């Protein structure tokens, strides 16, 4: 909430994000074995994380955001599901 | 033994003279006096109303008083207030014990304070005032004469001259009777000339002032019976030679009242300000209840400015009336009265029904403040503290229907009938309560410690119905999340199904080790992540702990 | 022992009740009326026991207890058997203070004692008791009431005689020191912050010097203002104070049992009322 100063739909996303890649790496790292049991004081948290249900946590969150359709276009980029906006605004 | 000198020492730093005692509040508003009879050694005692009035334990009396109000639920809060007061004194005439003076105070606020019917038509606007005037004079005077009826008889008594009889079977209003003995005392003008109550004429005063004056010259017996007959007739009652301020006791301040309103020219000037002018020669009763109302109506848009004077002295504007009178006319705005003096009428009188020891009658009284922070945060209180009152009648359910946003009786429910025995009875009536949110992981400190069950695959998908409830759950800003809470839904997948995860099905010994960073409120919700761990051995490895006590932890379950 | 009982206070249902004593134990004797019911005693104690509190119901009843000896122990309930989840016992003196915070504020219970200390215990996220250590008074601090919404607030009553009023910043992190107070010439007794429903707080800053000086704020924002219950000394010195959730009546009983339901009226004078 103090990773949060701009409060809106971007700045969720952002925090969100971090976390979808530094379980990842963790488990990207079990294969390459930078993993062990000397290697946490706090057992790891090696469930992948999937970016389209989080868009819709923020999507719910904030519609506020979804006024500024252009905010919405910066969603589907990082989605990438671009024929998806784009048959949705005709 | 030294405890005697060891306990002196340690209330020397809480400074405690030995010899305590302590008064407290209980949960209605009632005292905790330490008595040695009770086996916590403290004994309630409770509490007794600042002013008792009977109809303030009648239901019905305030059930009538919800369907004779304009309830609201009010825009800024929507905990329910009150637009406008469609209060009548009325209703007080359908309740109340009837042989106080009380029944009187009210008797005599309908006639005053709630206005005259009007059964005519009129086609001009200087005569649609008259008879409304005239209207509410006879019906002032028909209740002052009831009222005086025998105090009349009294000074009939108390005299014994023929035009004395004439004159007050005059007052009492019998004119066939009052002409009777005038026949006898040789009299054809003093038969009736007290008959003005609705005739009003100039004439005839200065005929009674001038009638005064001949007989003052010295000497000669003149009558001081015909002299209060021109009293009257002189349409200033006091004023002159002779004077009813010397008549202390051959009438009555009431009596005096009805002089001044109907023998000071009931039309010429109006009635309030004639009031007042008797209110100027005397003044009057503080504890005769019906005394004070004729002050009030003395006083016209200093009515709220008088209630602050009187009330400085002794009352009987006490608290149950004066929030009457304020709390329909302030919400009219007819009679003038400050907020201020609402908000303390109000609150005083809440705290009076709190000695009636009733919470819904209180709760009502809350609408009437209309300080948006008040009756909000009342009406909060008084829910989650006594429930059980608030459940008892349909009246009550009525409370529970002012404009209530019901639901809320529910969500106190939960919180009250909560206790550490039956914790997950009430913590589950915050998860099936379906109107809440954050019952997700709460749950998880009651079955976490006891996911003790009933353990057949009717319960577990039963309490597969259990985790959507948590997607029922509105859902929050940085909160609410079901990617780790399907951790123990995704648990009843994997107990009615062998197969050896490596994590080719499940989100669940991950989901066990994000239940190692959740755990939050309790170490045996810590510990159930442990036992869990436990019950799924041959379809996991165990990449978790299984659950000192060390003897038989199992350290071999790998295939 | 039951005899020269020091607290008996309820929590905020009115079901449940916890009595102490010279006992050095606290005796849950729960509301049946002035039958009450025991559930269990608790013995962790040593020496005379001054306050207990339940918890505001938000986070469960749980039951402080401060006492003599320095410790303050954290009972709880847990699956219907009693086990103290925590000590709290920073303190080497005497603890007077024990008084969760109301649940209209989250979970911080208010610990204060005479060698000089207020704690301020923050529950950690297994209930794991962690105080940041603040001085409100240096003879020692005898009292601590909380200050409800009539951001956090409490009040604190002086063994050096002063009645401190605490209020809470997150850019210093601690209890600012809002004001204080004195009309006091000997040592506090209790510091009750009146619940108003409204705009209106009262304190009734109970003094051994058989004076209670009552300082009224008729509006939150209107100033303390000096006024006494009555304007004499009181024959004999006077005990704990309350004031009610609704109507803001004073209750407190005397040494020679001065009951007390004298409630402030409009010509300003401390009345006398049911």
């Amino acid at each position: 909430q103090e990773v949060l100063q701009y409060s809106d739909w971007e700045s969720d996303l952002h925090i969100h994000l971090n976390q979808i890649l530094q379980t990842e790496i963790e488990n990207y790292l079990l294969e390459n074995n930078q993993v062990g049991t000397d290697e946490l004081i706090l057992p790891l948290p090696s469930h992948a994380l999937t970016v389209q249900e989080v868009l819709n946590r923020v999507a719910s969150r904030h519609p506020s955001e979804s006024e500024h359709p252009i905010r919405v276009l910066m969603a589907s980029v990082i989605l990438d599901s671009l024929p998806s906006v784009i048959h949705s605004s005709v | 033994n030294d405890e005697i000198d060891n306990a002196k020492l340690i209330m020397k730093e809480r400074r405690f003279t030995a010899s305590y005692t302590f008064a407290k509040f209980s949960t209605g508003s009632m005292l905790l006096t330490k008595d040695i009879v009770g086996k916590s050694g403290v004994s309630i005692k409770r509490l007794p109303t600042e002013l008792q009035r009977k109809f303030l334990f009648d239901d019905v009396y305030l059930d009538k008083e919800i369907e004779k109000v304009t309830i609201e639920a009010r825009k800024s809060n929507p905990y329910p207030q009150i637009s406008e007061s469609s209060l009548l004194f009325k209703d007080a005439l359908d309740y109340m014990e009837k042989t106080s003076s009380d029944y009187n105070l009210w008797k005599l606020s309908s006639i005053l304070f709630d206005p005259v019917s009007y059964p005519y038509k009129t086609d001009n606007d200087q005569v649609k005032m008259a008879l409304l005037k005239k209207e509410r004079h006879c019906r002032l005077t028909s209740w002052i004469v009831s009222q005086i009826g025998p105090e009349i008889e009294e000074k009939i008594r108390n005299s014994s001259n023929e035009i004395e009889q004439i004159f007050l079977y005059l007052l009492l209003n019998d004119v066939v009777r009052a002409s009777k003995l005038a026949i006898e005392s040789k009299n054809g003008h003093l038969s009736v000339l007290i008959s003005y109550l609705g005739s009003n004429d100039p004439r005839i005063r200065d005929l009674a002032e001038l009638q005064l004056q001949k007989w003052s010259t010295g000497g000669c017996s003149i009558d001081k019976n015909i002299s209060k007959i021109y009293k009257l007739l002189s349409g200033s009652p006091f004023e002159g030679l002779f004077s009813l301020k010397e008549l202390e006791s051959e009438f009555s301040w009431l009596c005096l009242l009805n002089l001044t309103l109907c023998y000071g020219q009931i039309d010429e000037y109006s009635l309030e300000s004639l009031v007042q002018s008797h209110l100027d020669k005397f003044s009057l009763p503080y504890d005769d209840p019906i005394g004070v109302i004729f002050q009030l109506y003395a006083a016209n848009e200093n009515t709220e400015k008088l209630y602050k004077e009187v009330r400085q002295r002794t009352n009987a504007l006490d608290v149950q009336f004066c929030w009457y009178l304020i709390q329909t006319l302030r919400f009219n705005g007819t009679r003038v009265f400050s907020k201020e003096t609402s908000d303390e009428a109000t609150f005083a009188f809440a705290a009076q029904l709190e000695f009636a020891q009733l919470h819904g009658h209180s709760l009502f009284v809350s609408c009437f403040l209309n300080d948006d922070k008040a009756a909000e945060d009342t009406i909060k209180r008084l829910v989650m503290r006594e429930i059980t009152l608030l459940r008892a009648s349909t009246n009550d359910h009525i409370l529970n229907r002012l404009k209530i946003p019901s639901q809320l009786i529910f969500n106190a429910q939960a919180l009250k009938d909560r206790y550490e025995g039956n914790y997950l009875s009430e913590v589950q009536n915050l998860l099936l309560g379906s109107s809440y949110d954050l019952a997700e992981m709460a749950i998880v400190t009651s079955l976490g410690p006891r996911l003790l069950l009933s353990n057949n695959p009717v319960q577990n998908n039963e309490l597969k119905t259990l985790r959507e409830i948590l997607n029922e759950f509105p859902d929050s800003e940085r909160d609410k999340w079901s990617v780790s809470i399907n951790v123990f839904e995704v648990y009843l997948k994997l107990v009615l199904d062998n197969v050896e995860t490596q994590e080719t099905i499940d989100s669940l010994i991950s989901g066990m080790k994000i239940f190692y960073d959740q755990y939050k409120h309790c170490r045996e919700v810590a510990a159930c992540c442990n036992v869990m761990s436990q019950e799924i051995v041959s379809k996991i490895l165990e990449k978790n702990n299984p659950s000192l006590p060390l003897g038989q932890p199992e350290k071999a379950y790998l295939r | 022992h039951n005899e020269l009982i020091h607290d008996a206070v309820l929590d905020y249902y009115g079901k449940r009740l916890a009595t102490c004593s010279s006992d050095k134990t606290i005796k849950i004797f729960e509301v049946e009326g002035e039958t009450h019911k025991l559930i269990d005693t608790l013995t962790g104690h040593e020496g005379p026991v001054w306050r207990v509190d339940w918890a505001h119901p938000k986070f469960g009843t749980i039951l402080a207890s401060c006492s003599y000896d320095g410790k303050v122990l954290i009972w709880k309930e847990e699956n219907g058997r009693w086990s103290q989840i925590a000590v709290h016992a920073v303190h080497s003196a005497s603890v007077n203070s024990v008084q969760w915070a109301p649940h209209e504020y989250g979970p911080l219970l208010l610990v204060a004692s005479s060698d000089g200390k207020v704690s301020v215990v923050e529950f950690k996220e297994n209930g794991t008791t962690s105080p940041i250590i603040i001085d409100a008074h240096a003879i020692g601090v005898n009292s601590a009431s909380w200050a409800p919404a009539t951001s956090r607030k409490f009040v604190t009553g002086g063994a050096d005689n002063l009645v401190k009023i605490w209020k809470y910043n997150s850019d210093a992190q601690t209890y600012v020191l809002e004001s204080t107070l004195e009309g006091h010439s000997d040592w506090v007794r209790d510091v009750a912050w009146s619940p108003t429903v409204l705009l209106r707080s009262y304190l009734a800053s109970v003094s051994q010097d058989r004076t209670c000086i009552i300082w009224t704020q008729d509006n939150e924002q209107g100033p303390w203002k000096k006024t006494l219950l009555k304007e004499e000394k009181f024959p004999d010195v006077l005990w704990r104070a309350s004031w009610s959730l609704s109507g803001n009546v004073l209750a407190l009983s005397g040494g020679d049992n001065k009951v007390t339901l004298w409630k402030e009226n409009l010509e300003g004078k401390w009345e006398p009322a049911g």
